[PDB]
RNA sequence: CUAAGAAAUUCACGGCGGGCUUGAUGUCCGCGUCUACCUGGUUC
């Protein structure tokens, strides 16, 4: 007699804040500690109408009565300034660790084998598998989702603070650095082992990140956008922390999460993030279907329960989603 | 055609029962309803506030009442491609048309 | 299959005509009954025929089973539910055709679905 | 194979929004600290001659309402009365990948679709889109009616490597057509550079200057703001402009109409002249739809007949169905 | 030239003692707002 608890909840390693743009110039951004911020505006915006229109109501007359309608909506924008052309990015980040204990549960026999199956895994491999994905998702410049597509240059500077004053630096270039492989360097692997000591409790970390993308005078940036409930009315409005754009620090944490390429789908087209039956919003599809027996809710029980361990590339998978955090069980 | 009646009432009894009326909240944007559902004269009566809305041309407040009666009767290529919509927007502009004769008597 | 999942399949897909090749037309041909044909047809009554044969103990139900396995790869078009639970947060969500997605509607599990389903209906 | 459910295509060419000046000629080579132009604030009394209904009776409907004065509040952006020219200021920049969709559902569809663009790829270049493309920048089409009366106007456009200039163009707008499509000496140059951008061979950055000699203090039109109705008589009660925290300028949508009027491959008329790349080809100053259904040569029909049933259409209005997926947009059930 | 004509509901009062609401999250793609105008209202 062995079962899976009523309630089993997980808490969240690895918190970031949110990220804050500011508008600067390239090559003075060694002192970018005072630049400004970049704002949101509104615009007025018409158009024709050009969606798909049903073959059951398809005639001129429609087509031409159309047009004349007048179609006004506001939105909002957040553009560069016209003497500038580099943005930043900043925000923070803290691992915790004790990943394998859970917040809340019901039955006594299966807390203490799950915390004895996570620290047989800890005690054959470290998390130095991880962690190295995950600065390499933070070497390169993953979080800015479409700020980064079309840049000229992208780099990134990663300070560790251990006390009111910083310990260690790094700097990287985000385009060299691909989004495809995973390829270890001798820099990245300090990080790399600073991270996976944070993931242990052998430590206290926190990081401050920041981005610099150069894309060119007054053009247009891509923060995050929020969600608005309801003749000139608004379709579109932005996220902003106090008067400057920012980006949700769930977004952050999804890009930094891009980890496992072990789905039995493919591997070309790369990474994926870490979740459940492992799903791609944007693609539409859903990878590791319980139909086959690749997801965290067959894999969890059948390490936990039944004692059958699965293959070495696929507990990583199972850590990855328990370093996620949420609701488990029923 | 009972709908406009109670508005009528509702207009009549509604502002004209209580005997205040104050500068409204965004008098750049408040001061239609203001305008045409509001009282007369009172003791902050400037010089421009009993020779605007009632000199003025008090039309306005038809096609403003008619944009407010577009939504609530549903309006597409459902109806405006068939020949059942158009007089569903004659019934509405004959009702509407009194809309300015019977509300603006009063101050023109 | 059971026959509980032979309903579940018949009533959580839209109505479709002219949604099969002709090759799993005589395939569907060869494993029904002499007497019956089905042709410009759409799903319903295959449904309610194929339900109505084994309500009747006269076909099989490896036989029930290739036809309804037929109709799960034929068909690929879902109805929209009304209502969705999450379920280790306890949340209840109902669909907004206006928004394309779920909002949030009230607090409650398994039993409050049950019964808003039964208020206002399953499907949209 | 069926159409993917939903479809999404990022946008090509994306241009900032532009930003006036005013100097004078002969000094347009020093035009960098010139000052930039305001968006100033005037009355209007407004004398009524709006179509009424025809055959009115009395002069209690139109002798009334002289004597009923009118207040208007106009907003309005004018040069100084010591400079005689207008500079406009923008920058744009390429991209490339031009087939791939943003999202879409099916799998099985962007295997089409991607090799369908591929075969067009490596059949015909990106050269005769590109071509008309740098026509388009060339001429000063960006201007919409700050163009019409103005007696020389001409454009620079800088190729951006890094904080300088890595290449320099300078054109005659007037000299050059807005109705032909003809070749030039030194626009191939330009056309060859901004396809190499569009096929995904380098990035590219240009920015673009475009000098108008238009009058010692005239008038210049930016975009108009839609307006809402919580002013009072003044205080921008009918006309507000676009004004970008210093001063007029123009939209970006604006410029992104005025740089894809490419296509003239449309079946009303040979004389008419090109249009902007749109399903159902349309004009809003003209009210007139093109490229209707009950025609063939709709965007969406002759697509699922190229991608699905590999129907190739017509070679020289092949470049349509591109032209408009650089656009991008929404497409799918 | 009225379902007409007529009429006192009153006196007093202690609501009250305790408490952990929690755990996760990608809002995305695209767009042409144009044309006109004497405030010599009495901005008392």
């Amino acid at each position: 007699i062995l079962s899976t608890a009523s309630v089993l909840a997980f808490e969240r390693k690895l918190d970031p804040s949110d990220a804050l743009m500011s508008a600067g110039a390239w090559a003075q951004r060694d002192a970018s500690q005072e630049w400004p911020a970049v704002t949101v505006r509104e615009k007025s915006v018409r158009g024709t109408i050009s969606n798909r229109l049903k073959t059951k109501d398809r005639d001129p007359a429609k087509l031409d009565a159309s047009i004349q309608s007048p179609n006004l909506q506001t939105v909002d924008v957040a553009n560069l300034p016209s003497d500038a052309d580099t943005l930043k990015v900043r925000f923070t980040l803290r691992v915790l660790g004790g990943a394998g204990t859970p917040s809340a549960c019901n039955d006594a026999a299966y807390r203490d084998k799950l915390l004895q199956t996570v620290a047989t895994y800890v005690n054959e491999q470290g998390f130095a598998e991880l962690a190295r994905r995950y600065a390499h998702n933070l070497a390169n410049a993953r979080f800015l989702w479409r700020n980064r597509v079309g840049a000229e240059a992208v780099e990134v500077r990663i300070n560790h603070i251990r006390q009111g004053e910083v310990a260690r630096t790094w700097r990287f270039d985000a385009l060299a650095i691909g989004l495809r492989d995973f390829k270890a360097d001798a820099e990245l692997d300090a990080l790399a082992e600073l991270i996976a000591s944070g993931l242990s409790g052998s430590g206290h970390v926190l990081l401050e990140v920041v981005a610099f993308a150069r894309i060119g005078d007054g053009q247009e940036v891509f923060p995050s956008q929020e969600l608005i409930l309801d003749k000139g009315q608004k379709s579109k409005t932005l996220y902003s922390v106090r008067d400057a754009a920012a980006i949700h620090s769930q977004k952050i944490g999804n890009a930094l999460r891009t980890i496992d390429t072990w789905y039995p789908d493919e591997d070309g087209l790369g990474p994926i993030a870490v979740e459940p039956y492992g799903s791609v919003t944007s693609q539409g599809k859903a990878y590791r279907q319980p139909k086959q027996k690749l997801d965290f809710y067959t894999l969890l029980d059948n390490w936990v329960l039944r004692d059958e361990a699965p293959a070495v590339e696929q507990q990583h998978y199972v850590i990855a989603n328990l370093i996620r955090g949420g609701v488990f069980g029923e | 055609g009972q709908i406009c009646d109670e508005a009528l009432q509702y207009a009549a009894r509604l502002r004209e029962l209580e005997p205040g009326w104050s500068a409204t909240p965004g008098c750049q944007l408040h001061d239609a309803e203001q305008l045409w559902l509001d009282p007369l004269r009172a003791q902050t009566d400037e010089t421009f506030l009993q020779r605007r809305l009632r000199g003025d041309w008090p039309a306005e407040v038809g096609n403003r009442f008619a944009n407010w009666l577009n939504r609530a009767v549903s309006s597409d290529s459902q109806i405006l491609g068939s020949p059942e919509a158009a007089q569903w927007s004659q019934e509405l502009s004959k009702e509407l048309t009194m809309f300015k004769e019977i509300l603006e008597d009063e101050r023109d | 299959m059971k026959k509980i999942e032979m309903i579940e399949i018949s009533q959580n897909r839209q109505n479709l005509t002219a949604f099969l090749h002709i090759s799993e037309i005589k395939a569907i041909n060869a494993k029904l009954a002499d007497g019956v044909d089905v042709d410009k047809k759409s799903f319903d009554e295959i449904c309610s025929i194929v339900l109505e044969q084994y309500q009747a103990k006269q076909i099989s139900n490896k036989q029930a089973s290739e036809i309804f396995e037929t109709l799960a790869k034929a068909n690929k078009s879902f109805k929209i539910e009304k209502f969705r639970c999450s379920h280790g947060y306890n949340e209840i969500y109902k669909y907004s055709p206006d928004h394309e997605a779920y909002l949030f509607y009230c607090k409650g599990g398994q039993g409050q679905l049950n019964k808003l389903i039964a208020e206002n209906g399953r499907f949209m």
